[PDB]
């Protein structure tokens, strides 16, 4: 278990740990901080949730996404099958052996403290020296955002349906409840059109507006629903928004590289997200170590 | 510079006059840092005397 | 000494947070009596000295004062706003020091009120003495005096409320010991606030003049074991303020007082427990308990402040990287050199 | 380095001493950005302090 290349570890322990935490610290931290508009608020926001979740959140699910990841790779080589003549007589041994080292293990209480400060000071940093780093942290970002927009289109398609084109080709007919949600994301289309940066929450009348409207079509709709769909709406404007700024964004290097503070191109977010994939890559070597050194000793004793 | 007295010996005039963000914050700053300089003295004594 | 900082924080975090979100989270002694119930005694004897006005019946409190006891080399007190030191040893500064007392009392109250909700921090110093802040606070009157405002009583209550709504407060109730629990009100109000009793203490005062008046037993016992109230505290202990006169000097009562216990036959029957009684038992027990709710409670307020004062930091690197925070009178001063530079340009 | 890539340690172009090199190159980066961060936070405040 222990002849295998620190480049497989490394992969592994990275993708798990950032998808344990990716949905907490966007939702959380990111999407509360997004809704100001004012850059020094929107960072020290960031800055206080960050500190809060990594004093004592942050290692204990380090510690577990580690151990679940050696636990994998541990229990798969007990019961990988060896073709044709792999034996069944020590299989039940193995599991059994399995199970009780399992429940000793104990993993050490002081990489976790130890861990706490190594983080911290990672994140700390707040430049990026190299070009490559910020068109990766780019990168990292679609491939983030994408699979957030994802979720968000499967529920809005899942709230209406498919486009009429579409419902054409198919052959599929949308529900009444179906095109009264249709209608009502026709109505949040003007309302986010006309102001562009219109806020997260509501006001009630708003919904008497939205409503009147709907009336007018000759649909009855209750404000709860108007609200659950402005939420999705919102949510999928904002993610195509941070999409946008990507883009304008791709080219703002070399305005950072002179410090342009003063220029509207303040990609906060590229460099916190930066930030955050610098850490893992921290982390995961980190863990690597450890998994490869303190943890083996610990196995053979109980073992 | 008589002016510039006059408004040194009213700090009413001072406080109306100056309101703003960086203001607040140098202030509650230096007012959180004094009682957190005392909380640190309190106590390091009080653990010091056993 | 280390109550003197302790002191020092409360003040500066009252002037600092105007509402009780951060007051309310360390200890605190807080003190309810009635009309010539002998508050003023207790806390007297507490402190070794008779510092507080004194007379013929009337609540000369018309101002709650902060006393707090600290070491110090000499048995002095200070006021927090007034340099002047009065020495206690000496009887004629101590009547001084009551009529200062009493003017800054009157001088405190505001248009249309007799009581002033202000409260006057007063740090009593001494060699020996316990190290614990406590609060005085006007008497309870059951009929409103027709020289005090009509809403003197309202005020009174407002205030013991204001100090008991911090959790951590610690609860001194004095009543005297001539006057059955049924005829005092504030009794039942500190039962009915304090359903728990993890931090009540009651303090009963003419002990003797209760025993003199052939009490009965099974109710001081009762009292003194939390059987007769319902409520359920930490202990109950009962003290001797003279013979109520009110220039007895402490000295003797506190003699008069352990000779009447020592003499008592209900403590050498096994009735009441020995450490019951008397108030060094007590000042120790409370000290002790106050102390180390003190030190747990700090810790914490250390951390939360250091960690809100980092949270201010970052803010200010956020929005201001390249300049220096600077208070009121330094952007005064920088103002007018900007000033001056402009003339000259 | 392609050798290195498939763990040719039979092979006898043990590069040991590039290994170890790289290894302070890669100390002295880590520790010169952990000394400009403390640099840039952590003494400035005493200096201010002692000014």
């Amino acid at each position: 278990l222990s002849q295998v290349t620190p480049k497989h570890w490394e992969e592994i322990l990275q993708q798990s740990l950032w998808e344990r935490v990716s949905t907490h610290v966007i939702e959380n931290i990111y999407l509360p901080a997004a809704q100001t508009m004012n850059s020094g608020t929107f960072n020290t926001t960031v800055d206080i949730k960050l500190k809060q979740w990594t004093d004592k959140q942050l290692p204990n699910k380090a510690v577990e996404v580690a151990w679940e990841t050696l636990q994998e790779e541990f229990s798969r080589f007990m019961t990988e099958p060896k073709g044709k003549e792999h034996d069944d007589i020590f299989d039940k041994l193995k599991e059994a052996v399995k199970e009780e080292s399992i429940k000793r293990h104990k993993w050490n209480d002081f990489a976790e403290d130890s861990l706490r400060v190594i983080q911290h000071n990672a994140l700390e940093d707040r430049s990026i020296s190299d070009k490559q780093q910020w068109d990766a942290a780019i990168y990292f970002m679609e491939e983030a955002l994408q699979a957030r927009l994802k979720d968000t289109e499967n529920a809005i398609e899942n709230m209406v349906g498919p486009d009429w084109k579409k419902r054409w080709l198919y052959w599929k007919n949308r529900t009444q409840e179906q095109c009264v949600h249709n209608e009502t994301k026709n109505e949040l289309e003007k309302m986010l059109k006309c102001n562009e940066e219109h806020p997260a929450y509501l006001a009630s009348d708003e919904i008497t507006t939205v409503r009147k409207n709907l009336e007018s079509r000759g649909v009855e709709v209750d404000p709860s629903l108007i609200k659950d769909t402005w939420h999705q709406v919102y949510r999928r404007h904002f993610l195509k928004t941070a999409l946008n700024h990507c883009n304008l964004c791709r080219r703002g290097f070399y305005y950072y590289q002179r410090h342009f503070v003063d220029s509207e191109l303040e990609c906060n977010d590229v460099v916190l997200f930066w930030r955050i994939q610098r850490m893992l890559a921290i982390t995961a070597n980190t863990l690597r170590q450890q998994l490869t050194n303190t943890e083996v000793r610990r196995l053979e004793k109980n073992v | 510079k008589e002016v510039l007295e006059d408004f040194a010996e009213d700090g009413e005039k001072k406080i109306k006059l100056l309101t703003g963000k960086r203001v607040q914050l140098a202030e509650d700053l230096k007012k959180v840092r004094e009682i957190q300089e005392k909380l640190d003295a309190f106590i390091e004594a009080l653990h010091q005397e056993k | 000494s280390l109550i003197d900082m302790y002191s020092e924080v409360l003040d500066v975090l009252s002037d600092y947070d105007a509402s009780y979100n951060t007051q309310d989270h360390l200890p605190r002694v807080v003190v309810v009596g009635d009309q010539s119930a002998g508050k003023t005694s207790v806390l007297e004897m507490i402190a070794q000295a008779r510092i507080f006005p004194r007379g013929s019946g009337e609540m000369m409190t018309r101002s709650p004062v902060k006393v707090t006891l600290s070491e110090g080399p000499h048995h002095v007190a200070l006021f927090k706003d007034s340099s002047r030191e009065f020495d206690l040893t000496k009887e004629e500064d101590l009547a001084a020091l009551r009529h200062e007392i009493e003017l800054r009392m009157r001088k405190n109250v505001k248009e249309g009120c007799t009581v002033s909700p202000e409260t006057i921090s007063l740090n009593v110093k001494g060699p020996g003495l316990q190290r614990m802040v406590l609060v005085d606070l006007p008497g309870v009157i059951n009929t409103v005096t027709s020289g005090m405002a009509p809403d003197t009583k309202e005020t009174i209550f407002s205030i013991s409320k204001a100090y008991m709504q911090n959790p951590n407060a610690i609860i001194l109730c004095i009543q005297d010991g001539s006057v059955d629990a049924e005829r005092s009100i504030v009794t039942d109000l500190v039962s009915q606030m304090d359903p728990h009793g993890r931090r009540t203490i009651f303090v009963l005062t003419k002990v003797d003049l209760a025993e003199k008046n052939v009490a009965s037993p099974s109710r001081i016992q009762q009292i003194i074991e939390g059987k007769l109230f319902p409520m359920k505290a930490l202990g109950y202990f009962a003290v001797v303020t003279g013979k109520g006169n009110s220039s007895e000097s402490i000295e003797a009562i506190r003699e008069y007082e352990e000779e009447f216990f020592q003499n008592s036959k209900l403590l050498k029957t096994s009735m009441l427990k020995a450490h019951q009684v008397t108030t060094r038992n007590l000042s120790l027990a409370v000290s002790d308990c106050f102390w180390k709710m003190v030190r747990e409670s700090v810790e914490q307020q250390a951390d939360s402040f250091k960690a809100t004062r980092f949270n201010l930091e970052t803010e200010w690197k956020n929005n201001y990287p390249r300049l220096r925070e600077l208070d009121r009178n330094e952007l005064f001063e920088k103002a007018k050199n900007e000033i001056l530079d402009e003339v000259i340009s």
